[PDB]
């Protein structure tokens, strides 16, 4: 999410 | 959340962040903003610093990341805070 706005609740989706 | 026109921008990490990037196998002196973010994420994932139940919480008081960022912990939901912590350890090329 920090990179491209991806949404999610797991760490990886949140960091992305 | 980095704009596309900024994802490829070159940045020069300062020593402490450079040490962190190297620990996960990076070998460059210069990175793109997107690469800095990925390697930071892999460092957190490889060290298992995030809370298993509430995975937006990252604990780093015992870790190199907490001295770099200057906090005992942080929440991945706080994007603007994390960017400020990263930009403090970077030199962006204009
Ligand atoms: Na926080």
């Amino acid at each position: 999410g920090l990179i491209d706005g991806t949404e999610g609740t797991d760490f990886e989706s949140m960091w992305r | 959340q980095i704009p596309a026109s900024e994802q490829e921008t070159l940045v020069r990490p300062k020593p402490l962040l450079l040490k962190l990037l190297k620990s996960v196998g990076a070998q460059k002196d210069t990175y793109t903003m997107k690469e800095v973010l990925f390697y930071l994420g892999q460092y957190i994932m490889t060290k298992r610093l995030y809370d298993a139940a509430q995975q937006h919480i990252v604990y780093c008081s015992n870790d190199l990341l907490g001295d770099l960022f200057g906090v005992p912990s942080f929440s991945v939901k706080e994007h603007r805070k994390i960017y400020t912590m990263i930009y403090r350890n970077l030199v962006v090329v204009n």
